[PDB]
RNA sequence: GACGGAAGGGCACCACCAGGAGUGGAGCCUGCGGCUUAAUUUGACUCAACACGGGGAAACUCACCAGGUCCAGACACAAUAAGGAUUGACAGAUUGAGAGCUCUUUCUUGAUUUUGUGGGUGGUGGUGCAUGGCCGUUCUUAGUUGGUGGAGUGAUUUGUCUGCUUAAUUGCGAUAACGAACGAGACCUUAACCUACUAAAUAGUGGUGCUAGCAUUUGCUGGUUAUCCACUUCUUAGAGGGACUAUCGGUUUCAAGCCGAUGGAAGUUUGAGGCAAUAACAGGUCUGUGAUGCCCUUAGACGUUCUGGGCCGCACGCGCGCUACACUGACGGAGCCAGCGAGUCUAACCUUGGCCGAGAGGUCUUGGUAAUCUUGUGAAACUCCGUCGUGCUGGGGAUAGAGCAUUGUAAUUAUUGCUCUUCAACGAGGAAUUCCUAGUAAGCGCAAGUCAUCAGCUUGCGUUGAUUACGUCCCUGCCCUUUGUACACA
């Protein structure tokens, strides 16, 4: 009842393609 | 650990009392009437002394899952 | 196939006098009921934990002092048993406010 | 990161207050209670300080 | 309260899944108990919780105790963009 | 009590003036882009973060102190 | 009912008698007034304010004063605003300050804040004469009440009383009352008695080993946290027992009771406490509380924090104390004996022992979360042998100079300790006034509370240990009837 457990949902929901990083010039 | 018997004793009374308190001002519109607390191997105890303890436990055990995790967090239980 | 002897310690720590009694005597007819060999509950000196305070919250008044007490009785009794009789002991005679305490090693 | 709102409370009575109301003036500090005179007569009871003698 | 939403996170995520939280009355702590933040972040971040409803708050002993409702259930589901029917502290563990 | 001693002269906040943010970004000749305002050195400033230019000074705004870098 | 500056009875070392030891005088300690001051924070003023607020304040505490910061001003709306609502800061100036407080200069931050109104929020701000709660006082007191009956139209009264007795409305007795309950008693706690019960290397004895010293004649005096055996008198604490003013005798309505004698651990409620009815107070406490009404204040804050000062300030008045005036003594050697206690985990409490140091202390180690180690707490008065010899003396130890140490971030207005020196008043205290009846008074230290450091205070504790009553109402205080009242907010 009221599943998907919060606690593991950003352990489900930890697929990558929510970020980017690039940087150092100069 | 490693505690004087004396600071024990004494120790667990003050607790006692602390809890005795939170249930008191949490558990009024309950009835809250007074604890004891069990110590036991691998287990600590409580049990609430409440007239109307079907608003203690909550909707399939949701308010006293609060009340623990607010003793529990507090008193630094694992 | 087990159960050598292990010279157990039992201590026996608790404010409620009847409840301690209760404990401490029933482990006794607990153990020679079944041919242990051991020394009987030994009582140390109840200790006294007095506080002695002033009634009032403020100042006023004759100098009414008030001394409350809080007494601890602690026994112990050693046993010389097995593995199987200790841990059936520790689980059961469990009470409420009798703080049981059980060590090991003579050293 | 503010290194301008402190100063030592390492001993004495700024150091202590009362665990159940927070005053500093005339705590009991025996057995490691730290309560003040004024909680503990409230308390000592289900502390377990009763009144024999 | 001033305070970067970075540890508005930490907070607002943390009373969702642990549903409750505890806080010793003594600003200054600089580091919670379990959390991240300084301590004063979370008492005044609850307090803004509770004015709004959300939560209630007892005190008793120099410690508040916060306890995340059902009307507060739905704002951090919101500010956490969890979909509905995520969790709570209603979860009844495995068996016990 | 004893109500209002003070002698005059009351102090005043912070103001934070308005300062229309950086056209400091010389594009040359269309629309090459000439980036002025040399950047941090400091990897919790990924070089995006400029450099104040006071006399014998450049200064990391974003460190809200740390690091004179000295040019 | 309450009250009287009427009458009659009681009761008590917060009353006297009989005395003890004192205070009142002195030096200092400490509180209160006063004055002083930037401020010297404040409550309380007969018993029932004045070493009381556990109030021994260097910061903290903290309320006061001279100054510097911060918002930790929830939430609703509104305005502002992504072309930036707002946040922060290097160096300098500035500042007590290595506070970006403010300012110069110019990066930084990204809707968290800002401005405003409304609403709130904290406050050792006011109000204890708005309250809760708690406490103190009357009270070292003995009073409060219903059932059945009796008296009164009624409110009520009788019960609940002249006397006697008791610490007690405790009873006896008398009796239109009879028979009960709350409160007193009972009860509970502690200190006393067990050679009877159950045992204990965390308590201790006798035996034996193993072992030392002296005498030798077999003895005497010790060592040995297990080399063994046994015991529980001593210590410990469980369960019981024990006393009921017993037996006998005087006295007495021969009633409750009282007094003496024997026995007894114990016979003053066995001693000392804990608990304690109905009621009253404008008693104290909003400065213990995140107990609280209302009022005040709320960003140049009465919030809070930080820096420094103050609560200790000195012509003086009052109160609690400490140490004294010496020969029942100081001093120096020597003897050398208690009890109630406490004691360190995510930490630096209680400290043995060995060194170094005159001392205070230091340093190296160690036992203890404790009947196990500190500790036999080898405490102090005290007891013993000497020195001094009545002289402000070697009694007395104020004031003060100089040095060394500890606690703490900090010791100056000197926290404390040690050393040398300085060597005051005080030659027993006017009028006054306090406390007390047996292991009590007084003398004497100790542990605990507070406590980083500081007890001349307090709560308890044991040690040495009397004199004089064992009565009364004269003084003072309070109860009780009677009686008067036009008081009942009494
Ligand atoms: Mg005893
Ligand atoms: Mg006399
Ligand atoms: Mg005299
Ligand atoms: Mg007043
Ligand atoms: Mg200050
Ligand atoms: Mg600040
Ligand atoms: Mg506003
Ligand atoms: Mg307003
Ligand atoms: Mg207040
Ligand atoms: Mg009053
Ligand atoms: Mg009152
Ligand atoms: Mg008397
Ligand atoms: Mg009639
Ligand atoms: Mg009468
Ligand atoms: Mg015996
Ligand atoms: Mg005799
Ligand atoms: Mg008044
Ligand atoms: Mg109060
Ligand atoms: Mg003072
Ligand atoms: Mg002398
Ligand atoms: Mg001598
Ligand atoms: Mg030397
Ligand atoms: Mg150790
Ligand atoms: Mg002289
Ligand atoms: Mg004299
Ligand atoms: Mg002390
Ligand atoms: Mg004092
Ligand atoms: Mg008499
Ligand atoms: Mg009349
Ligand atoms: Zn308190
Ligand atoms: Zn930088």
């Amino acid at each position: 009842a009221k599943k998907v457990e919060l606690d593991a949902e950003r352990i489900e929901t930890a697929e990558k393609e929510a970020y980017v990083p690039a940087t150092k010039v100069k | 650990a490693l505690i004087s018997k004396k600071r024990k004793l004494v120790a667990d009374g003050v607790f006692y009392a602390e809890l005795n308190e939170f249930f008191t001002r949490e558990l009024a519109e309950e009835g809250y009437s007074g604890v004891e607390v069990r110590v036991t191997p691998t287990k600590t105890e409580v049990i609430i002394r409440a007239t109307r303890t079907q608003d203690v436990l909550g909707e399939n055990g949701r308010r006293i899952n609060e009340l623990t995790l607010l003793v529990q967090k507090r008193f630094k239980y694992a | 196939q087990q159960q050598q002897i292990i010279k157990i310690r039992i201590t026996l720590t608790s404010t409620k006098v009847k409840q301690l009694e209760n404990v401490s005597s029933n482990i006794v007819k607990n153990a020679e009921q079944h041919n242990l060999v051991k020394k009987g509950p030994v009582r140390l000196p109840t200790k006294v934990l007095k506080i002695s305070t002033r009634k009032t919250p403020n100042g006023e008044g004759s100098k009414t002092w008030e001394t409350y007490e809080m007494r601890i009785h602690k026994r112990y009794i050693d046993l010389e048993a097995p593995v199987q009789i200790v841990k059936r002991i520790t689980q059961i005679t469990i009470e409420p406010g009798v703080d049981v305490e059980v060590v090991v090693a003579s050293n | 990161e503010n290194v301008w709102f402190s100063h030592p409370r390492r001993y004495g009575k700024g150091s202590r207050q009362c665990r159940v109301c927070s005053s500093h003036t005339g705590l009991i500090r025996k057995y490691g209670l730290n309560i003040c005179r004024q909680c503990f007569r409230e308390k000592a009871n289900d502390i377990g300080f009763n009144k024999f003698r | 309260m001033l305070m970067p939403k970075e540890d508005r996170n930490k907070i607002h995520q943390y009373l969702f899944q642990e549903g409750v939280v505890v806080a010793k009355k003594d600003f200054n702590q600089a580091k919670h108990e379990e959390i991240d933040t300084k301590n004063l972040y979370v008492i005044k971040a609850l307090q803004s919780l509770t004015s709004k409803g959300y939560v209630k708050t007892q005190f008793s002993w120099q410690y508040y105790y916060y306890t995340l409702t059902e009307e507060g259930v739905e704002y951090l589901r919101e500010y956490l963009n969890l979909p509905e029917h995520i969790v709570p502290g209603t979860y009844i563990q495995e068996r016990n | 009590k004893k109500v209002y001693t003070t002698p005059k002269k009351i102090k005043h906040k912070h103001k934070k003036v308005k300062l229309a943010v950086l056209s400091y970004y010389k594009v040359d000749a269309e629309g090459k882009v000439t980036k002025l305002r040399r950047e941090c050195s400091n990897p919790t400033c990924g070089a995006g973060v400029f450099l104040a230019n006071h006399k014998d000074r450049l200064y990391c705004g974003k460190c809200h102190s740390v690091y004179k870098v000295n040019a």
